[PDB]
C-alpha cells in the first residue's frame, strides 16, 4: 500500500537545477505529508528512519 | 491620500466583446456583501443574490440593499475594478462622478435614492454571470413611482402612466414580466393596510359608524388633543376569543418590516459644481454625501 | 516579455527525516509543531 | 497603469531515450540487418537432424 | 513529444498528434494586519516626548 502511493505518480517536468541532495546520498524523489500520530506509527513499525 | 478603495478582481478568460461592455459602465451603482480591500466579482453579479432555487424578485431586492453596501465605480483597470464605497470611503475624498442609467434628468441640489430596475440588463457570455443596475433616481420621485407601480397591481385584481418632473414627460407603460415581477410588493401592501384596517376598526368599533364631518372631528380632536383623557376616548370596555393583542403584534412587525424597505434613504446628493445644473441621461454628475 | 530565472546553489544541512520505500527516498514531515502550533487554524 | 502581457519559462521538455540493446529482451533474440533487405523474394534455412 | 509506436499491422496511423500545452495559471493574494493604538503613534512620531 506504501509502494502503491510511489507508484501511482508519473516523474515529472522539468529538472531542477538545485536538487534537493542528501548527506552521501541520491536527491529526494518525494515529499509524504501525514498527520502527527500516523507519523507515530509509521517509524514505530514498517520502516525505518 | 488615506482614500478607500475596494479592490474587485476579474477571473480570467475574457474575450474582447466582454470588456467592452465592462469598459462602458464607468459610474454606476454596485453593491458587495462587506467592506473590504480584495474582493471577487461572483459576490458583484446578480446571481449571487439569490435564495434558492429562485431568482430575487423586486422585494427581495429592496431587502437585500439594506444588507449590501452601495459602492460606486472608479476608473476601470483591465486587471481590477476599483470601486470606492458610498458609505466609508466618501467621507474623506468628497466628489464621485456618477452617470445615471435614469431617463430622469437631475436638478441641482436634489437628494437621489437607489431604485431597483424595476421602472426598466448586462450579461457577460465567457465569465457566465448577469450584471443588474439600479437606477438612481430622486427621492421625492422614489416615493411616487414605486407606489404608482403598486397601484396598477391592484387594479389587477384615469391615467396612472403620467410622470412630470421637472418639464418632462414619462411613459410607465412603454409591459408584461414587469407586472408578474412586482407582484409580492402587491400582496404585502393589501394584507398589512388591511389588517391595519380591521384593528383598528375592532378597537374602535364605531369609526364608520360615527356621525359625518363634525362628530368624527370631535372624536378627532379630543384623541388629537394632548391632556391626560386618554384611555376612556379608545376602548370598548366557551366562546372563541379574537386574538386581537396577538395579531396587534404580528401586524406591527409587518408594518415595521416594510418602514426599512420603503424609506429609500437620501443616500446620494448632487452638488453641480462649474457646469449646467440640469444633469441630463448618460452624463456625469458629481457626488457629496453627508459630512 | 521573455524573461529566464537566475538560481545560485548555497547548501545548508537542515534536520529532517528521511525514509527509503521501494526505490527511491522518500521525504516525511508531520507540520504540527513547526506551523499551525497555537494558532485558530484548521489543520488542512 | 502598467499593462504587461508575459509568457513564463517553457518548462517542459520530454525526453525519450530508447536503446534495443539495453533491453536485455535481445537475450531472446538473434538481431542481424541486411543493410539492404527487400529486394529478396524468399529466404529460407536449412536444419540438418 | 507524443511517444510513437511503429504497429506491426500495415494499416496505417493516419497522423501523430504532437501539439503545445497551453495553461492558466491562476491568482491569489494574501492578507495581514498591524494595527497600532492612538497614542503608539504619537510616541514613535515625538509629538508626546
Amino acid at each position: 500500500w506504501l509502494v502503491d502511493l510511489t507508484t501511482a505518480t508519473q516523474p515529472s517536468v522539468a529538472v531542477p537545477r538545485l536538487t534537493h541532495a542528501d548527506t552521501r546520498g541520491r536527491p529526494v524523489d518525494g515529499v509524504l505529508v501525514t498527520t502527527a500520530p500516523i507519523k507515530q506509527r509509521l517509524l514505530q513499525s514498517f520502516l525505518k528512519v | 491620500a488615506d482614500g478607500f478603495e475596494t479592490d474587485i478582481a476579474i477571473p480570467s478568460g475574457i474575450s474582447r466583446p466582454d470588456a467592452a461592455a465592462l469598459q462602458r459602465c464607468e459610474g454606476r451603482v454596485v453593491f458587495l456583501p462587506t467592506i473590504r480591500r480584495q474582493l471577487t466579482l461572483a459576490d458583484v453579479a446578480h446571481e449571487s443574490f439569490v435564495s434558492g432555487g429562485v431568482s430575487p424578485d423586486t422585494l427581495g431586492l429592496l431587502l437585500a440593499y439594506r444588507r449590501r453596501f452601495p459602492a460606486v465605480i472608479t476608473r476601470v483597470l483591465p486587471t481590477r475594478i476599483v470601486a470606492c464605497p458610498l458609505d466609508v470611503g466618501l467621507t474623506h475624498a468628497g466628489t464621485v462622478n456618477l452617470r445615471n442609467t435614469s431617463p430622469v434628468d437631475l436638478c441641482n441640489g436634489d437628494p437621489i435614492s437607489l431604485v431597483p430596475p424595476v421602472f426598466e440588463d448586462v450579461r457577460l457570455d465567457s465569465l457566465d454571470l448577469t450584471l443588474r443596475f439600479p437606477v438612481p433616481l430622486p427621492s421625492p420621485l422614489a416615493r411616487e413611482i414605486v407606489a404608482r407601480l403598486v397601484a396598477r397591481g391592484i387594479r389587477d385584481l384615469p391615467d396612472l402612466n403620467v410622470l412630470y418632473y421637472n418639464g418632462s414627460r414619462l411613459s410607465l407603460l412603454a409591459l408584461g414580466p414587469v407586472n408578474a415581477e412586482l407582484r409580492s410588493l402587491v400582496l404585502n401592501m393589501v394584507y398589512s393596510i388591511t389588517e391595519g384596517t380591521t384593528i383598528i376598526l375592532t378597537l374602535i368599533p364605531r369609526l364608520f359608524a360615527l356621525s359625518a364631518q363634525d362628530g368624527y372631528v370631535n372624536a378627532l380632536l379630543q384623541m388629537q388633543s394632548v391632556t391626560r383623557e386618554a384611555a376612556q376616548l379608545i376602548h370598548p370596555e366557551g366562546e372563541r376569543r379574537l386574538p386581537l393583542y396577538e395579531a396587534l403584534v404580528a401586524w406591527l412587525t409587518h408594518a415595521g418590516q416594510l418602514g426599512d424597505t420603503l424609506a429609500l434613504a437620501p443616500v446620494v446628493r448632487v452638488c453641480t459644481f462649474d457646469g449646467a445644473a440640469v444633469v441630463r441621461s448618460g452624463d456625469m454628475a458629481p457626488v457629496i454625501r453627508y459630512p | 516579455t521573455l524573461d529566464e530565472l537566475e538560481s545560485a546553489p548555497q547548501t545548508t544541512r537542515v534536520r529532517a527525516d528521511l525514509v527509503s520505500i521501494g526505490e527511491k527516498l522518500i521525504f516525511l514531515e508531520a507540520l504540527e509543531k513547526r506551523i499551525y502550533a497555537a494558532t485558530n487554524v484548521p489543520y488542512p | 497603469d502598467v499593462e504587461f502581457d508575459a509568457l513564463l519559462g517553457s518548462y517542459c521538455n520530454t525526453l525519450s531515450l530508447v536503446r534495443f540493446l539495453e533491453l536485455g529482451l535481445s537475450v531472446a533474440c538473434v538481431c542481424t540487418k541486411f543493410p539492404e533487405l527487400a529486394y529478396m523474394n524468399e529466404g529460407r534455412v536449412q536444419f540438418e537432424v | 513529444h507524443q511517444p510513437l509506436i511503429a504497429r506491426d499491422g500495415p494499416h496505417p496511423i493516419e497522423q501523430p498528434t504532437h501539439n503545445y500545452m497551453t495553461k492558466i495559471i491562476d491568482r491569489r493574494a494574501l492578507n495581514a494586519a498591524f494595527s497600532l493604538a492612538t497614542e503608539a503613534i504619537a510616541l514613535l512620531t515625538g509629538e508626546a516626548l
